[PDB]
């Protein structure tokens, strides 16, 4: 299986499936196997990775869909990341 | 049934899934393909508890309704350098700032 | 363009709310005006009387966020076979991460304060441009 490494501004290294990371057109362009994000800290990028897993699992599925949870304290930063990543 | 995991050591975090019926040892083979260290140089943990190779992830408390895609369960990881194993160390994620006033 | 047909052929329907939101059903009348109907609490169901060729869509009653019905945007009652009703299963879509972040930020900040947020102008416009049925009717056309 092909994995890629996404690195947060504080040096946390997140290893995810390549297919999952291609959810983002921005990440695809940065690849085309490691990407550094200078403006995205780990408490945000970890959530981004969890969104990829959630999306791939529940897209085109029958089983009832649960809400994607976002704590108030990270919502503003997560919004800015999602805008940059187009996801 | 699929379980969704974060496998964590120091500042490394791997997102992956596995079967509830799969074994601890089989999860080490997954880590081996990604980080290039064999099973005999790996220890896996749930919180502070060392996991035995022969046990299933289900037996050890990773079940499909607690290890969810949007909220995966954590498995700790320690490597052996030379003769002995390092202690389990997982660096915490960064802290969010204060909520702005207009969000209170 | 998008409007119910006046067929007068009865059709019984179960509205089943399999979402965690409060649900607003909306009937598109014979001139295409949206007409709101009583809400459904999370997890609950109602047996209602509608007609063949009538158009319905479903929204979050508090925010107007978009919801799906049998995996799509619009629901049209069909012919009942053997007296059994048609099921309208109402669910959350998989929202984009951006739209979900906008939902959460909208639920915490009063509209007058969107401009005090420290973000690019385009995201302030994205917040202000909140979900709305008329907007989506124009899109669907
Ligand atoms: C008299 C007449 O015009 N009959 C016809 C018709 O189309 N009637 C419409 C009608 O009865 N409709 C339109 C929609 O198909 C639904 C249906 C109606 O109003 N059914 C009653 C009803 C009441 C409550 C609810 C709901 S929705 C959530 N909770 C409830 C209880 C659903 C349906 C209406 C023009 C009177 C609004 C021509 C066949």
């Amino acid at each position: 299986m092909m994995y890629v490494k996404l690195i947060s501004s504080d040096g946390h290294e997140f290893i995810v499936k390549r297919e999952h990371a291609l959810t983002s057109g921005t990440i695809k362009a940065m690849l085309s196997n490691e990407v550094n994000f200078r403006e995205i800290p780990s408490h945000v990028l970890s959530k981004v990775c969890m969104y990829f897993t959630y999306k791939v699992r529940y897209t085109n599925s029958s089983t009832e869909i649960p809400e994607f949870p976002i704590a108030p304290e990270i919502a503003l930063e997560l919004l800015m990341a999602a805008n940059f990543l187009d996801c | 049934m699929d379980v969704f995991l974060m496998i964590r050591r120091h500042k490394t975090t791997i997102f992956t899934d596995a079967k509830e019926s799969s074994t601890v040892f089989e999860l080490k083979r997954i880590v081996e393909g990604i980080l290039k260290r064999p099973p005999d140089e790996q220890r896996l943990y749930k919180d502070d508890q060392l996991l035995d190779d022969g046990k299933t992830l289900g037996e050890c408390g990773f079940t499909s309704q607690t290890a969810r895609p949007q909220a995966p369960a954590t498995v700790g990881l320690a490597f052996r350098a030379d003769d002995t194993f390092e202690a389990l160390c997982i660096e915490p994620f960064s802290s969010p700032p204060e909520l702005p006033d207009v969000m209170k | 363009v998008l409007r119910s047909v006046n067929s007068r052929e009865p059709s019984q329907v179960i509205f089943c709310n399999r979402s965690p939101r409060v649900v607003l059903p909306v009937w598109l009348n014979f001139d295409g005006e949206p007409q709101p109907y009583p809400t459904l609490p999370p997890g609950t169901g109602r047996r209602i009387h509608s007609y063949r060729g009538h158009l319905w869509l479903f929204r979050d009653a508090g925010t107007h966020d978009g919801l799906l019905v049998n995996q799509t945007e619009l629901f049209v009652p069909s012919l009942n076979v053997d007296g059994q009703p048609i099921f309208a299963n109402i669910t959350l879509p998989v929202y984009t991460l951006k739209e979900r972040c906008l939902q959460v930020v909208r639920s915490l900040v009063k509209p007058e304060n969107y401009r005090r947020l420290d973000i690019v102008r385009s995201l302030y416009e994205d917040l202000e441009d909140h979900p709305n049925v008329q907007k989506d009717l124009e899109r669907l056309t």
